[PDB]
């Protein structure tokens, strides 16, 4: 297999390997890594070689690809692009992926396994999980690539009574229940209400993985799940043992009761018959089923009708991790733009963050577009206007987004999450 | 404790050479720090060529620009087929050793590395050309090696501190001279020594280290000698100085050699050529061109130091064809965002820096404006009036049509 | 057939020769020939200077009276005067052709008459041994009567015609007096100044003469210390009209002499050698005391032989040869009228210095076509590397006489020099030079000539020296001549640029900033358009046009041609809040026509 004479497989525009520091392959996104052998050592010389001179790789630039390298725990990631991402998102994305790896596998386990013995094959502790691996790299480019780069997730819309009276069931109905930490209700990739026990904080890449876990299984309709799963960030040594099942047939909204102890199988199968009783007999599955089956929210889409020169934005509060996005529209329906409009996006979201140059407002006008980017002690503000507009003009409608936005915030997000 | 950027070391090589075992030493043409073992000068290159084998799987091999690393940035350079120059740097730190390796900006040094190789050819010519009556082909890489070490050994020495680097730098800029209309075309006049001497085949004029009659010659050119004048004749009333010094230069269709010969009159130089073809010029030609040239010139350079003498906000503007610029030059990090913002249609950015600093920069016509206004908090309406009355006092003609 | 620069016109004025029955009589004041013929009742004969077929008036009427010693007309042909006696001037009247004359006018003077002349149309002047008297003439009554006299003793008297200036001797001591007699007008004038000691001077060596429209004496004077002979120059030229001496001319020959002037030349006549000499004023010289003194500005040289076909030549310099202060040359045997002119192009020869054949050239009647003819023989065939402080001098002495003329007509408040050559004559021999290695030293010089004198440029002399710097690739040249506006701003010169926008973009840069500040937007739009960079080009005519003036079709066709979506997006809607804020509805209107637009953008995008 001479990969130097294949122009597909050195056209694509993202790759992912993983290995092991002996030169042993694990994880290749594009073709097997058996036929990918010299590459692997090849990248373990310059490593190495590196390292003897008492320093570390961290990224080398080219012409039209970008590579960036990174090593913890025995193990060496490189990720290859052609694409305008920096060097630190591409950090953060190898970052996911060794956190997924440590989700599947515990911490300590791993530890163990290379210190007591070297030159082992870890493709057979990591069998059977190639789904959470390939369905995370695979939001790239009908939009939840903005959830990766402002690292937050977005909020099912609902009335305030609604949310509370689902909150009151879970409250009232699961109260006797010792050991339950989490219990999580998702619909349509998007949360519901979360339940937690005090003194405990859920961090969003954790949340994350369970949507990722959610989103990729598709037996979990089928019946009563038991599972186990890890949370790095919660405790790298151990794992907590979720119930997992879908509220009803009517009802797609998928339920997961997180606990410490191994034997409440049955315990909390009661809880969520329960549960879905009191929801059934107050009136709650039928507005959860009526906003599902709308293509899209009302009053968002009648606020942005309402200014003609607005294309895109994106909204997130500093406080809380949580965005405010609305539907794609014709300008921006084919692939060929939304590329244009991801790497828009990536560049402001960069310019704003940098930690050595620092910046608090920007405003481009150019021959596509005219862009503004804002940053203040509350709010972020990321906005796309056509390039005919003029200046005096942006203000005011700006403003009167963030005024109809400070009223129709208890809609949209959620400020305190309830305890036990 | 801080730390700033430093040079390490500057290598050139070519990989074709030492393909026998066993002189594997014969690749490297010019290591700078010559007191460096062998054993560690091997290596470097050795790096380097695997980086660039690892690259060529992907893209091809000419294509390969830096490498970053925890304490080190390294930049490749490729003028000719075969031949690298490499430049390595240290990155800044602050004491815990942490390092801001982020906060260097690879096209100022990049653009570095171009001029010196051409600086090179600006004397000696390309790399390939060295030693052509030399039938040998082993023998003709030991006249580039000594070529290299005369030029490099000097050049090096005198070269800016990589501490202080800005957009001029990048950009190749001279500052513009003002003048009158009278005193232009008596400068103007003295292109007509052609014709009284048919040998000269161009002049040009310098007061002090800016332009005042540049004529015939590329951009590029002119700065290369500009900058020979300025490092080796005015910092180090007659002709300075046999044959004369030989420049390669392309005025018609190629690059040919050319002698240089360089005349001082006060505060004004003037650079003659001449073909190199032909004998070296004898003294008489010397006698007659001083007896000819000696009062007009010192009466031109009285009369507009006499002209010169009677005659918060930050701006530059530059221009793209001619590569000069107007300015009245602020911290680093403006400087540094004003490089990252600097490169076509037009465009307008405004810019707001955490410590209260305004940057607005526009593009039209082949140039481009930078205004900096500093310790004022006012919102982004006033911005554009207070830029445009300074695009005002200092542009004759508004050219953003309002 | 060796070089000759002064010559006799080719066609004499032929008359009646002399004999023992026959006389001649000339008046200077309108050219007349006078003949008398004794075979019948005496007979006579007038011819004139510039009548083709003259019919001769022919009165036979004076018989008895004695000898005739003065002949006269009026102005206009109406009455005849005649001298018969010493103490008598007679006058008769002419009405058509023929006499009809009864009692003829008569006079009497208490002293000896000299002479008269006909001060304007209808009355004379008479001026005798007492002084100058004045007497009007009218036919109605046959009566003439005085206006105004003076009286002072006279020996001799000079004449001129178009200043009516009089020059008179007197008879206590050799001194010379102006007199100025007009319409019932006489005016004494200050004296000529020839020494404390007083010194005494003869008939021929005074003379009175025109010189650049200022009236001068002149009088032959034989130095001291060296035998050679000068004339003295006296110019009228003061505070009115008083005399000062102002020049000198030197000749370093002995013999017989006679001055005239031919073409504002004076001109001395020699006959020993066989030479004739010239001199003119204007032209520098040695100065001292205020004083220039002269030269002959060529070797002297003789008079063109001249042949007739009564070919048999005739003889030159003879005895009787009489010589007027102007162009005349009148001969007693042979009968003949002669007019002196003068050849230029020997003298394009004999002169070697250009700068001075320049100066002589510049203030001629017809010098215009050969100093042309000499800077195209330089700046073309006759080129060298050191010939240019020739053309620099040479160009100085043009552009100052060209500034004053402008200057002076500049003035307003509600005669052009003799030769003038501005920017249109030049341009036409640089032509000749075009897309040649020396071509822009010439044209920078002549720039800066210009600038010295503040003349601004014209036209065609832009475009010729933007051609040339193009040519040449003086890109720094072209930028500052733009800068300083020393080129004309107009429409014609930067389409000319933009014309040579294909050899590099710096010229597209130059014609697009001068195209900006004469204010010629549609040019930009195109331009825009044609490169492609329509929105732009629409943010620009937002501004340059109103709002509701801006063409909906042509910017949607180029949106169209352009093969991009995005950018139809952007007109597409630019167009519609358009019509959404005029008419308050998003429909296009329909005598708009944009109909397939519509469609297009359907079947594009779909709702």
């Amino acid at each position: 297999y001479d990969y130097q004479h294949d122009s597909l497989w050195q056209g694509q525009k993202k790759h992912i390997f993983i290995l092991s520091e002996a030169g042993k392959p694990i994880f290749s996104l594009h073709g097997n890594e058996d036929k990918l052998a010299t590459l692997f050592g090849v990248i373990q010389a310059l490593v190495s070689f590196v390292q003897m001179g008492q320093d570390a790789i961290t990224s080398i630039h080219a012409g039209g690809i970008k590579f960036a390298f990174m090593q913890r725990s025995s193990l060496i990631l490189v990720a290859a692009s052609r694409s305008n991402m920096s060097v630190q998102q591409l950090q953060l994305q190898l970052g996911d992926v060794y956190n997924q790896i440590l989700s599947i596998l515990t911490y300590s386990h791993m530890t163990k396994i290379f210190e007591r013995r070297k030159n082992f094959d870890l493709r057979r502790l990591l069998s059977g999980s190639e789904r959470l691996f390939y369905n995370l790299l695979a939001n790239d480019s009908s939009n939840n690539i903005f959830t990766f780069l402002t690292n937050s997730i977005r909020v099912f819309p609902l009335p305030t009574t609604i949310r509370s009276q689902i909150t009151s069931a879970i409250q009232s109905n699961c109260s006797k229940i010792k050991n339950l930490v989490f219990a999580v209700l998702i619909a349509n990739n998007k949360l519901i209400a979360l339940v937690r026990m005090k003194k405990y904080s859920i961090h969003p890449a954790d949340l994350r993985l369970i949507f990722n876990l959610v989103e990729c299984s598709e037996s979990f309709k089928s019946s009563e799940n038991w599972s186990p799963i890890c949370l790095p960030k919660f405790d790298m040594n151990g794992y907590l043992h979720a119930h997992v099942s879908y509220l009803a047939d009517d009802c797609q909204a998928c339920l997961l009761l997180l606990s410490v102890d191994r034997d409440a199988f049955f315990t909390l199968a009661e809880a969520k018959a329960k549960i879905t009783e009191k929801l059934r007999k107050s009136h709650c599955l039928e507005a959860i089923n009526e906003e599902l089956q709308q293509p899209f929210n009302a009053k968002l889409y009648q606020q942005v009708v309402g200014i003609p020169e607005l294309r895109h934005f994106l909204y997130k509060p500093k406080s809380t991790a949580q965005l405010l996005c609305p539907m794609l529209r014709h300008p921006y329906k084919s692939l060929t733009e939304l590329e244009r409009l991801e790497a828009i996006y990536c560049d402001l979201l960069h310019r704003i963050h940098n930690s050595s140059r620092p910046l608090k407002l920007i405003y481009e006008m150019k021959e596509r577009e005219v862009v503004l980017a804002w940053a203040t002690g509350t709010y972020e503000l990321y906005a796309i206007f056509e390039p005919v507009v003029d200046k005096a003009t942006v203000i005011k409608y700006v403003d009167k987004l963030i005024k109809w936005i400070e009223k129709e915030y208890d809609v949209y997000f959620i400020r305190n999450h309830a305890t036990f | 404790q801080r730390v700033e950027i430093t040079l390490r070391s500057f290598y050139i090589f070519n990989s074709t050479f030492g393909q026998v075992e066993g002189e594997e030493h014969k690749k490297v043409l010019f290591y700078h720090p010559n007191d460096i073992e062998l054993n560690t000068k091997i290596k470097d290159v050795g790096l380097s060529e695997a980086i660039i084998r690892f690259t060529g799987t992907f893209t091809s091999e000419d294509d390969c620009q830096a490498l970053h690393t925890q304490k080190t940035t390294q930049l490749f350079y490729q003028p000719e087929p075969g031949y690298w120059l490499v430049l390595v740097l240290n990155v800044p730190k602050e004491v815990v050793a942490d390092y801001r390796g982020a906060e260097i900006s690879d096209r100022i040094y990049r653009a570095i590395l171009r001029q010196c190789y051409q600086m090179f050819r600006f004397q000696n010519g390309c790399f390939s050309s060295c030693g052509s009556e030399e039938p040998n082909p082993d023998k003709r890489r030991e006249l580039l090696c000594q070529k290299l070490l005369q030029f490099y050994d000097q050049h090096l020495t005198n070269l800016r501190d990589p501490a202080q680097c800005d957009i001029i730098d990048m950009l190749h800029s001279i500052q513009y001279l003002p003048l009158d209309k009278t005193l232009f075309l008596r400068a103007q006049n003295f292109g007509t020594l052609c014709e009284t001497f048919p040998d000269i085949k161009e002049s040009i004029m310098l007061y002090q280290e800016q332009v005042l009659c540049g004529g015939k010659l590329s951009p590029e050119d002119l700065h290369c000698v500009h900058s020979y004048v300025v490092q080796h004749v005015l910092k180090v009333g007659g002709f300075v100085r046999d044959h004369p010094m030989k420049v390669y230069v392309t005025l018609d269709k190629e690059a040919k050699p050319y002698y240089l010969l360089i005349y001082r009159a006060l505060h004004i130089t003037l650079c003659l050529f001449l073909n190199a073809d032909q004998v070296a010029p004898k003294q008489d030609l010397y006698d007659d061109l001083h007896a000819y040239m000696a009062p007009q010139l010192t009466s031109l350079a009285r009369d507009i130091s006499s002209e010169l003498t009677k005659e918060a906000p930050k701006y530059l503007f530059i221009n793209e064809q001619s590569l000069q610029h107007h300015t009245n030059f602020l911290p680093r990090n403006v400087l540094s965002i004003i490089a990252d913002l600097a490169n076509a249609p037009a465009e307008e950015v405004q810019v707001k820096t955490t410590n209260d600093y305004w940057i607005v920069k526009r593009r039209c016509n082949y140039r481009q404006y930078y205004v900096i206004l500093c310790n004022s908090k006012a919102t982004l309406l006033d911005v554009t009036q207070e830029a445009r009355r300074i695009f005002e006092q200092e542009l004759t003609d508004d050219v953003f049509f309002d | 057939n060796g070089i000759h620069y002064i010559e006799l016109t080719p066609n004499p004025i032929r008359f009646d020769a002399v004999s023992q029955l026959t006389n001649v009589f000339f008046d200077d004041s309108n050219k007349q020939i006078f003949a008398v013929r004794s075979g019948g009742a005496t007979g006579v004969v007038v011819k004139g200077p510039g009548s083709p077929d003259d019919v001769v008036i022919s009165f036979c009427m004076s018989d008895r009276g004695g000898a005739i010693r003065s002949i006269k007309f009026s102005p206009d042909n109406q009455i005849l005067a005649v001298q018969r006696k010493e103490n008598s001037v007679e006058f008769i009247c002419f009405q058509g052709d023929q006499p009809l004359l009864q009692d003829i006018i008569t006079h009497q003077v208490k002293t000896l008459i000299h002479g008269f002349v006909w001060v304007h149309n209808r009355e004379v002047a008479l001026i005798s041994n007492t002084g100058v008297e004045v007497y009007t003439v009218v036919p109605e009554k046959r009566q003439v009567r005085s206006v105004k006299s003076l009286s002072i003793g006279i020996k001799w008297f000079a004449w001129c015609c178009d200043a009516n200036v009089a020059l008179l001797c007197t008879s206590e001591g050799n001194s010379l007096i102006p007199v100025l007699v007009k319409q019932k007008v006489i005016t004494k004038l200050p004296k000529v100044d020839l020494g404390n000691p007083s010194r005494d001077v003869q008939e021929s060596k005074v003379t009175l003469g025109q010189v650049y429209g200022v009236l001068a004496v002149l009088i032959l004077q034989s130095n001291s210390t060296t035998g050679l002979m000068e004339v003295e120059v006296h110019l009228l030229n003061g505070p009115g009209l008083a005399p000062r001496k102002c020049h000198v001319l030197r000749l370093s020959l002995l013999g017989r002499f006679a001055i005239n002037t031919v073409d504002n030349l004076i001109v001395v006549h020699h006959q020993a050698s066989g030479t004739s000499l010239l001199f003119d004023i204007s032209l520098p010289g040695e100065v001292i005391n205020e004083i220039t003194y002269h030269t002959p500005i060529t070797p002297g040289r003789s008079i063109k032989p001249f042949g007739l076909k009564l070919i048999l030549q005739c003889e030159l310099y003879s005895t009787h040869w009489v010589l007027f202060q102007p162009n005349i040359v009148i001969d007693a045997k042979l009968g003949c009228m002669w007019f002196l002119n003068l050849c230029i192009e020997p003298l394009c020869q004999l002169i070697s210095d250009r700068i001075r054949l320049t100066e002589f050239l510049l203030q001629r009647s017809n010098g215009k076509q050969m100093l042309l003819k000499v800077i195209g023989q330089l700046v073309d065939d006759q080129y060298k590397g050191t010939l240019l402080p020739v053309l620099e001098t040479i160009f100085s002495r043009i552009n100052k006489i060209y500034a004053s003329w402008v200057q002076l007509e500049l003035q307003n408040q509600t005669t052009p020099p003799i030769v003038l050559i501005e920017q249109l004559d030049m341009v036409q021999i640089f032509q000749r030079i075009a897309r040649r290695p020396y071509t822009e030293s010439i044209l920078m010089l002549y720039l800066q000539s210009l600038n010295k004198f503040n003349i601004a440029a014209q036209e065609e002399l832009s475009k010729m020296i933007i051609s040339e710097l193009i040519s040449n690739r003086s890109f720094d040249t072209l930028r500052r001549l733009v800068s300083y506006s020393m080129l004309l701003e107009s429409k014609s010169v930067a389409c000319f640029l933009l014309s040579h926008s294909n050899v590099d973009t710096a010229i597209s840069q130059v014609a697009i900033d001068m195209l900006g500040r004469i204010e010629a937007h549609e040019i930009i739009i195109e331009v825009m358009l044609g490169q492609g960079k329509v929105i732009d080009a629409l943010r620009l005519a937002k501004n340059s046009m109103g709002l509701e003036k801006v063409p909906a079709r042509k910017f949607l066709e180029a949106a169209h041609k352009t093969k991009d979506d995005l950018i139809f997006h952007s007109v597409y809607r630019f167009f519609q809040m358009r019509n959404l804020k005029l008419y308050e509805t998003l429909s296009f209107p329909k005598a708009e026509q944009c109909t397939e637009f519509i469609q297009h953008y359907n079947n594009t995008f779909p709702a």
